[PDB]
């Protein structure tokens, strides 16, 4: 009964519980406000190809 | 607008009230020397009374180019707002 004296948690237990949620990366957070600025850009610039500003306060000709 | 309008150069604005752009207009009994200065432009013409009064002739009658139509555009800058 020698294995009743090794540690009965195992190296899997450890593993799971000391790295239990699969860590934040650095650059998703860059990466995922980046995508949501580029519809800030397009929407609202004044140079974008796709600007809102005619569609949305229509110009007097 | 009406046919007939019964204004220019008679109470008329005098001077610019900004500093963007500088009016001056010099009346006389019968024409003006307005002045009008923006930017590093300058422009000075005489007016006549009866050249303002043929300005109201033929009208502008401005509108609304919209993407879709003005109530749409309307509604749709008030979900932008």
């Amino acid at each position: 009964d020698r294995v009743l004296s090794l540690p009965a948690v195992s190296k899997n237990q450890v593993l799971e519980n000391v790295f239990h949620t699969a860590p934040k990366a650095p650059v998703e957070h860059l990466e995922k406000m980046v995508s949501a600025n580029s519809k800030v850009y397009d929407a609202l610039n004044l140079q974008s190809k796709r600007v809102l500003i005619w569609q949305v306060k229509p110009a007097l000709f | 607008l009406t046919t007939f309008t019964f204004s220019g150069l008679q109470d008329a604005p005098v001077a610019a009230l900004s500093g963007s752009i500088k009016l001056n207009v010099a009346a006389k009994a019968g024409k003006a020397e307005v002045t009008v200065a923006a930017g590093a432009a300058k422009a000075a013409t005489q007016v006549s009374a009866a050249a303002l009064r043929k300005l109201s002739g033929s009208k502008i009658s401005l509108a609304e180019v919209a993407r879709i139509s003005v109530l749409h555009s309307s509604i749709q800058n008030y979900l932008l707002s």
